[PDB]
């Protein structure tokens, strides 16, 4: 389940936070974290935005 | 529009308008942080003094240098000097003018990200630049091709560029230059009795170095003239009114350049460093770079470096063609000439990094975009 890709869009300008960003096939494997926070059962935390 | 031409080395910032012969502000990168105890209630004691205020009341002041060997180490200094010599020295809104800056060769790709990242978060701009200082120096030559000594206060650094063309592989970096003049200054003062400990102090044997410093021409002659006639004695007026004397100071200090084994470092000086890099240029471009020998960086200022240069060169290289040092006189401040060249091209217009290219592509199209 997409709960952390459904973001809003905000109406203003935002500074760019870097990083590198990771391919979704490697995010998505059965051992790593990313596919573990990917459940509906995980404990999605809201932040103000 | 006039943009704005600030080379950020590790000595001094140089700043001014571009279109223009010569930086309005040049100020030493240091951040003061008093040590003592304030009794004094009131009067604005601001807790970090910047720039040419962190220089004249130095004396109760510990300093610190944001850039170090050519690296950025602090940051919150560095945004400090920005800060400075945006709104106190120039007194231009960043987000009005184009801002021209300058790096050293071989810097790591994240210091370029986080110096992108200030020029475009904290101040924004509508363009700016970073170039590497001695293809600007070349450009202030008015040649296109030719090898570049740069030696800063951290960096002494040879790069030579072909019609334009960077070589990357014959550029290399020796970490010797006018800092660490200053440091061996300080410790062969103490066998005259001087001692000089503090950072305050460092400013002043900086200024001995500045004034009195020379590159001799051959050193042992030099050292039998010391040795022999007490001629080349010259004294120096310290700020507290004492008057000391130096000797062969004068000449021991830059003597370092050419013979790094002083401070106990295995490479050898910069004529092998510049010959070293012209072995690892192609043999027909070779030609061209020995009669292209461009300085830049005020630690080139002492007043016998051109000849000995040429003569340790000359030594080095076959002497079947001919050799020749570019020295002009402005080459202290020719990293901010050849930018104050580049900023007013008709061309430039199109190598500006917009705001749009920014937050297409982050803080890192300045890589696939610069050399
Ligand atoms: N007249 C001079 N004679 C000898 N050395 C100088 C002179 N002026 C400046 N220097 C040295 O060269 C450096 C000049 O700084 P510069 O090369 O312009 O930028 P940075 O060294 O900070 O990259 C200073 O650190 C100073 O120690
Ligand atoms: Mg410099």
């Amino acid at each position: 389940v997409p709960s952390h890709r459904r973001v809003n869009p905000p109406t203003l300008r935002m500074k760019k936070l870097n990083w590198q960003k990771l391919p979704s096939n490697v995010a998505r494997e059965h051992n790593s974290m990313w596919a573990s926070l990917s459940s509906p059962d995980a404990e999605a935390v809201e932040p103000d935005f | 529009t006039t943009a704005l031409v600030c080379d950020n080395g590790s000595g001094l910032v140089k700043a001014g308008f571009a279109g223009d012969d010569a930086p309005r502000a040049v100020f030493p990168s240091i951040v003061g942080r008093p040590r003592h105890q304030g009794v004094m209630v009131g009067m604005g004691q601001k807790d970090s003094y910047v720039g040419d205020e962190a220089q004249s009341k130095r004396g109760i002041l510990t300093l610190k240098y944001p850039i170090e060997h050519g690296i950025i180490t602090n940051w919150d200094d560095m945004e400090k000097i920005w800060h400075h010599t945006f709104y106190n020295e120039l007194r231009v809104a960043p987000e009005e003018h184009p801002t021209l800056l300058t790096e050293a060769p071989l810097n790591p790709k994240a210091n370029r990200e986080k110096m992108t990242q200030i020029m475009f978060e904290t101040f924004n701009v509508p363009a700016m630049y970073v170039a590497i200082q001695a293809v600007l120096s070349l450009y202030a030559s008015g040649r296109t091709t030719g090898i570049v000594l740069d030696s800063g206060d951290g960096v002494t650094h040879n790069v030579p560029i072909y019609e334009g063309y960077a070589l990357p592989h014959a550029i290399m970096r020796l970490d010797l230059a006018g800092r660490d003049l200053t440091d061996y200054l300080m410790k062969i003062l103490t066998e005259r009795g001087y001692s000089f400990v503090t950072t305050a102090e460092r400013e002043i044997v900086r200024d001995i170095k500045e004034k009195l410093c020379y590159v001799a021409l051959d050193f042992e002659n030099e050292m039998a003239t010391a040795a022999s006639s007490s001629s080349l004695e010259k004294s120096y007026e310290l700020p507290d009114g004492q008057v000391i004397t130096i000797g062969n100071e004068r000449f021991r200090c830059p003597e370092t350049l050419f013979q790094p084994s002083f401070i106990g470092m295995e490479s050898a000086g910069i004529h092998e460093t510049t010959y070293n890099s012209i072995m690892k240029c192609d043999i027909d471009i070779r030609k061209d770079l020995y009669a292209n020998n461009v300085m830049s960086g005020g630690t080139t200022m002492y007043p016998g470096i051109a000849d000995r240069m040429q003569k340790e060169i000359t030594a080095l290289a076959p002497s079947t063609m001919k050799i020749k040092i570019i020295a002009p006189p402005e080459r202290k401040y020719s990293v901010w000439i050849g930018g104050s060249i580049l900023a007013s091209l008709s061309t430039f217009q199109q190598m500006w990094i917009t705001k749009q290219e920014y937050d297409e592509a982050g803080p890192s199209i300045v890589h696939r975009k610069c050399f």
